């Protein structure tokens, strides 16, 4: 798309979020309560933001995102098939920043709520493939200790996690499927 | 093999030889109650004289009473439409006496 | 025992057929008729591979010709050695897939293919131990697209165990025939990689290159290429039919050229092609074979082989040869070109021998490799799709016949994922 | 009468360059395969003893 | 009353076990049908042809092997050439679908369909012998079928017998011709099974015997034909000692007491000579003290190991021909003195010395030509650890990535089966430098 969905949606008028942020570091006030808002047409369009990368539109877009899926309910499983070809492209940016935005906003997608992964498990030819690119990918400093750990950059453990709590939720056909897209992966 | 009434066939099957390209065609029309799958036989092209080789027919080779060669299989041409005697005549090649197809 | 059926469909697949038969036939010297007129006592080792048998003496080919317009279907029979076929195999309906993609894979297709399975499953039950199943579809038409593709679907449902090959050409952009080219190769694709055991891909531009540059002949017919697609037939099943030194049935070459699951495109070649004079004076030997094995013109599909990196080779050579020559020749071969072979599958070239050569010459080699350069064609057929989709121009004609827009992006998306992620190993290192 | 005689049914349904190869390659005789040269050649309990070294250069092929 | 039960599975065990039999076939007497001619008897004596064969009462003669594969066309073919009369026609076991070099296929999912039919041929070989010394298995470890229902004989063989001593020719890859594309693979898998299941097993890598054709034979275009040949005198320079007179003699029993110091390190690298042509045999005297340094000469190993980078255990070597004990005697004297082969510190005296006195015959139309005088070298040297870390670190490579691990694992073997074969090899790789150093 020549502009990111994402940028012309907000311009408009009718996303419910506003900043207004008086506190420690900064936070969100919806305009409107959580609950009562529509997922089918809100929740993919703010997964469209993730992708976005100048400012403000880059929290703007994530601090929702772990937001409605903290207090969902029940409603979440409804749109599970709409986010699959969103969440695609942007895993492809191929930047480093954003995949670690994302992954973390898929991995609580599934404890989210109850019997959702068992419905991810037929869309891993989707979401698999890319993460595959950087598996071995990882820092090799040897004894010196990392001062890095308090954010959450390392590529490589970031992901390691991601397919641990895939196949956990994934349930028993979860083992089989995951393998045969990236191989390296041991059973747990 | 397996015919409790016959033990062998024949099929009615037609020649035609085209003077525009030196080309050959063979179709066996529908006989009728036959119960077989009948149609085109041999797609119309230029067929050579022994398969697999570089010397093709001319219309001074066929004649009535002689066996062609064709796909290793015999044909055994027997009778002349109407229109075939006079170009044979008019160019000079002699022409045999037909008989009565068994 | 460990023996092949055929079912071919399509205007370019059924005629691909139509030729082959009659280079097979030759070989073992199955004349016409069907009555033996052999001359080497090997001729008929192994018959059993290719032909069944009847009663009276007369062979059959284990051919289920499949096509949805009876104008073709009416053609192979009446040309040369075109009445091997049993007519109870023939299969077809009575109106025309019409280059519709949907109509040969939902509407018409679904309507047909009922009977079409039940031949095929009686010729796969008849066999006494089945090894696989070859098709020759070509993904520029629709009925092969469509109808041609569901078989396969349905087919790997019934034998999941046992392996499958499939003949296709992709449409390149030089050459153009279909309009609808670039619809019915984005979705086929889809489903070949996800089924087929094994799927090489040939392109008529290719044909159009190797056919003017040695061969040179002045004119061409579809006769011609598809004389070239009938030798490779032939070139990956040699040792099924007869002795050698080291045999490598269909299966042997499935593992030692895939390494992932993903990846099983393959290009092939044919050799020695000389031309028509200078074929008196050439020097057939090991050295000279080998060096236009590899040449990049030879090759039968329109990728560059050169702008990817090979990440395994096949080569099935030809009649009486020493070993040694054929060693040392592959090895040579690996260090010339140290770049171009992906270097963390170490002695990345396979060698197979048989000893009964092909009628016409003294010596041949059959050449299979998967070149990553394939990355090259389906690119290319993605810029050709994604122009004609965003503009919604013509897919009203899909629309109708029960299908929804939605299945396209998701397609597309699972193309866009096999070209993104085979480049993935031409990058990584040791 | 060089090139006028030209036909759709002929220049089609004629393949060119895809015929027999000529002859002088052919000479292979298809039922001879390895292991019959030799294990099967027959063997002898005697051998024939006799040896010659013609005293001409030998062929180099 | 000495007798062995020979074994051949694998295409290139056939075939090579092709070529064992026409050597000791013709060296006792038997024509292609069996039946001993009429006249002109070559075979003073008796007893000889019970070595490896059985007396029907009158006539003809039966082989004792057994041809296991799973790929007919290799075996069809030798029922149909001139020695179908020889092979009992209930033993030469075929198969119907071919391993595809699929380890997994040949010693989980296919092969267990065929191992119960070969013991039970094996049993009644078995039964008519009457003291039978041990076994002998061919097979190539560069493929799938070959390893997989080799690993398993081996494996049934040890429990159901026991004690009887069993033997392997094994033949591995190349250091960098290849053929197949998974040879490295089954190699590391394949050695885990007579790692702890045989008592002797030799190496006669394909790369080395071609150079060994074209040095000496004079020969530029070697083919398959050849090198089983010159693998089927080791064959007749091993064996011989059995059935036939001797000096001093040495049964099979005889070599796995003085050849193997550990109960691990039995892999030993052999070697021939004199290999001449015809027209060149006859211009040099054969001296018994030149022949032996051509045993030790560096270019003539039939494993593609330089026994100068390591050290030497101890080399069972025989002699054939009309070879007195006075010659040899300086000969390995002669030899201790040169300065580039050099023995391990702990074994003062290591070799193993055998005569025998028929010579070996010359197979017409082949390449060997006729000599009095020939060595067989069977030694193990501290060098062979560079074939076992060539060939480990070639696995490393391809299983860092896990390509190919896919045609396997769907074959019933484990995951983690692959891993454990590579500790052993690493684990027999220090074992080499364990020994290696001087005490
Ligand atoms: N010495 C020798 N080895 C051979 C010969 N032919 C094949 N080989 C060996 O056989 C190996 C390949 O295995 P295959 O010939 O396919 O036999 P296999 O291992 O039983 O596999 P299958 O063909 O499925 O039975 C190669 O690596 C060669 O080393 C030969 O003529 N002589
Ligand atoms: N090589 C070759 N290709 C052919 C020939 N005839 C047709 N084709 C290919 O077949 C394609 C069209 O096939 P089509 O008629 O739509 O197949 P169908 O839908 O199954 O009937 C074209 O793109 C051609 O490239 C031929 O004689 N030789
Ligand atoms: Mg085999």
């Amino acid at each position: 798309v020549e502009i990111n969905l994402f940028k012309k949606y907000y311009d408009r008028g009718d996303l419910p979020i506003a900043v207004n942020f008086h506190g420690a570091h900064r936070k969100i006030s919806w305009k409107l309560e959580p609950e009562l808002l529509d997922y089918h047409l809100y929740l993919p369009i703010f997964f469209e933001g993730l992708r976005e990368t100048e400012e403000p539109y880059k929290f703007l877009a994530d601090q929702g995102c772990e937001e409605l899926l903290a207090r969902g309910g029940a409603k979440i499983f409804a749109v599970l098939p709409q986010l699959i070809i969103p969440i695609k492209k942007a895993l492809s940016t191929k930047s480093h920043p954003i995949m670690c935005t994302t992954l973390k906003k898929i991995q609580k997608l599934v404890t989210s709520s109850d019997m959702i992964g068992e419905a991810l498990v037929p869309y891993y030819r989707q979401i698999l493939p890319v993460m595959n690119m950087f598996k071995n990918k990882r820092l090799n400093i040897g004894d010196h200790i990392d001062y890095s750990q308090r954010k959450n950059e390392n590529l490589s453990d970031l992901i390691q996690e991601t397919l641990e709590i895939l196949e956990k939720y994934g349930g028993e056909d979860a083992y089989i499927n995951i393998k045969y897209m990236i191989p390296t992966y041991e059973s747990c | 093999v397996e015919n409790p009434y016959e033990n062998y066939r024949i099929r009615k099957c037609t020649l035609y030889y085209y003077l525009s390209d030196g080309t050959i065609h063979v179709n066996e029309p529908k006989i009728m109650n036959s119960g077989i799958e009948q149609g085109v036989f041999i797609k119309r092209q230029q067929i050579p004289k022994q398969l697999n080789s570089t010397d093709y027919y001319t219309w001074e080779d066929l004649n009535v009473g002689i066996n062609i060669n064709l796909f290793e299989r015999v044909f055994r041409i027997v009778d002349c439409d109407s229109f075939t005697k006079e170009f044979f005549v008019y160019m000079g090649k002699k022409m045999n006496s037909p008989e009565r197809v068994p | 025992m460990r023996e092949i059926v055929h079912i071919q469909g399509g205007q370019c697949g059924n005629q691909i057929g139509a030729k082959f038969w009659e280079v097979i036939s030759d070989e073992h010297g199955i004349d016409p008729t069907g009555t033996y007129h052999g001359d080497s006592d090997l001729q008929l080792e192994r018959i059993n591979v290719y032909y069944n048998e009847a009663t009276g003496g007369r062979y059959v080919p284990r051919a289920i010709l499949m096509d949805l317009e009876p104008g073709t279907m009416d053609s192979v029979r009446a040309g040369p050695f075109g009445q091997l076929f049993r007519p109870d195999n023939f299969v077809f309906g009575q109106t025309g897939a019409g280059n519709n993609w949907a109509k040969g894979h939902y509407t018409e297709g679904a309507e047909l293919i009922d009977s079409v399975l039940d031949v095929v499953r009686k010729e796969a039950e008849g066999c006494d131990c089945l090894q696989g199943f070859q098709i020759t579809h070509s993904l520029g038409g629709g009925t092969g697209s469509g109808m041609g593709t569901l078989l396969i679907s349905k087919v790997r449902e019934e034998y999941p165990d046992r392996i499958m090959e499939t003949f296709s050409v992709v449409p390149s952009p030089k050459v153009s025939d279909t309009v609808v080219e670039p619809y019915n190769a984005t979705l086929s694709v889809h489903q070949l990689v996800e089924n087929a055991d094994e799927c090489m891909v040939i392109d008529n531009e290719a044909l159009y290159d190797i056919c003017f540059r040695t061969l040179k002949l002045t004119t061409p017919t579809y006769g011609d290429l598809n004389h070239l697609v009938s030798a490779a037939m032939s070139g990956v099943t040699c040792c099924l039919r007869f002795p050698g030194q080291l045999n490598s049935d269909l299966r042997k070459l499935a593992v030692n050229l895939i390494p992932f699951p993903r990846l099983h495109f393959f290009m092939i070649g044919f050799a020695p092609l000389t031309s028509r004079g200078s074929q008196q004076y050439r020097a057939l030997t090991v050295p000279e074979l080998t060096q236009q094995m590899f040449d990049a013109k030879n090759m039968m599909c329109a990728a560059d082989p050169r702008h990817g990196r090979y990440l395994t080779a096949s080569a099935l050579f030809r009649g009486r040869m020493s070993t040694k020559e054929v060693d040392e020749q592959m090895l040579n071969v690996q260090n010339k070109n140290s770049s171009y072979f992906v270097e963390w599958i170490p002695n990345n070239i396979k060698s197979s021998i048989c000893d009964i050569p092909p009628k016409g010459l003294k010596m041949a080699v059959t050449f299979v490799g998967n070149s990553t350069a394939i990355q090259e064609m389906f690119k290319r057929v993605a810029e050709q799709f994604t122009a004609m989709f965003r503009r919604k121009a013509f897919l009203h004609w899909y629309t109708g016949e029960g299908m929804d827009e939605m299945e396209f992006t998701e397609a597309e998306s699972n193309m866009n994922d096999l070209v993104s992620e085979y480049q993935q190993y031409q990058d990584a290192t040791a | 009468s060089k090139k006028t005689i030209l036909s759709g049914f002929m220049k089609n349904n004629s393949i060119v360059g895809f015929k027999e190869c000529l002859d002088s390659q052919l000479q292979l005789k298809d039922s001879k395969s390895e292991y019959n040269d030799k294990f099967q050649s027959k063997n002898r309990i005697h051998r024939d003893t006799s040896i010659f070294h013609i005293r001409n250069k030998s062929q180099i092929i | 009353m000495r007798e062995v039960i020979s074994i051949h599975v694998g295409q290139g065990g056939i075939q090579v076990g092709n070529a064992c039999w026409e050597l000791f076939c013709l060296e006792h007497g038997i024509q292609p049908d069996g039946q001993m001619p009429s006249d002109k008897t070559i075979g003073g004596g008796d007893d000889a042809f019970n070595t490896f064969f059985s007396e029907t009462g009158a006539g003809k003669h039966v082989p004792r092997a057994v041809f296991l594969d799973l790929e007919p066309t290799v075996i069809d073919e030798v029922r149909t050439g001139t020695y179908r009369q020889l092979f009992h026609p209930e033993q030469l076991i075929s198969g119907k679908e071919d391993a595809a070099n699929n380890f997994a296929r040949g010693h989980y999912t296919i092969g267990k369909e065929i191992v119960d039919l070969c013991l039970d041929r094996i049993r009644k070989l078995a039964d008519n012998c009457t003291g039978l010394q041990g076994f002998l298995v061919f097979n190539s470890v560069g493929g799938g079928t070959g390893s997989g229902l080799g690993s398993l004989l081996l494996e049934r063989l040890s429990v159901d017998y026991g004690k009887k001593s069993k033997l392997g020719f094994t033949i591995y890859p190349s250091p960098q011709v290849s053929t197949a594309v998974v040879e490295p693979y089954n190699s590391i898998l394949s050695t885990h099974s007579l790692l702890e299941h045989t008592d002797v097993a030799v190496m006669l890598d394909n790369e080395a015997i071609y150079d060994i054709c074209r040095r000496n034979l004079d020969i530029e275009r070697p083919t398959y034909t050849n090198l089983n040949r010159l693998i089927a005198q080791v064959i007749s320079s091993l064996t011989a000692s059995l059935r036939f007179d001797g000096a001093l003699n040495v049964d099979i029993t005889e070599f796995q007491t003085n050849l193997v110091p550990y109960p691990r390190i039995h892999f030993m690298l052999s070697s021939y000579a004199p290999i001449i042509s015809a027209e060149k045999a006859y211009h040099e005297q054969l001296s018994v003290a030149e022949i032996t340094n051509s045993a030790f000469e560096p270019a003539n190993m039939m494993a593609k190991c330089d026994p100068r980078h390591g050290k030497y255990m101890a080399c069972s070597m025989m002699y054939r021909g009309d070879v007195v004990p006075k010659d040899v005697n300086a000969s390995i004297a002669t030899i201790k003195t040169k300065r580039t082969i050099q023995f391990v510190d702990w074994c003062p005296t290591g070799f193993k010395v055998g005569i025998n006195y028929q010579p070996p015959t010359v197979v017409p139309g082949g390449d060997l030509a006729k000599v009095m005088r020939a060595v067989c070298m069977i030694s193990n040297s501290t060098a062979i650890a560079e074939v076992f870390s060539r060939l480990d670190h070639k696995f490393d490579l391809m299983y860092a990535k896990r390509a190919f691990v896919h045609w396997y694992v769907g074959e019933g073997m484990e995951e983690g089966e692959f891993s454990e074969a590579r500790e052993d090899l690493a684990a027999l790789e220090k074992d080499y430098e364990e020994v290696g150093i001087e005490t």
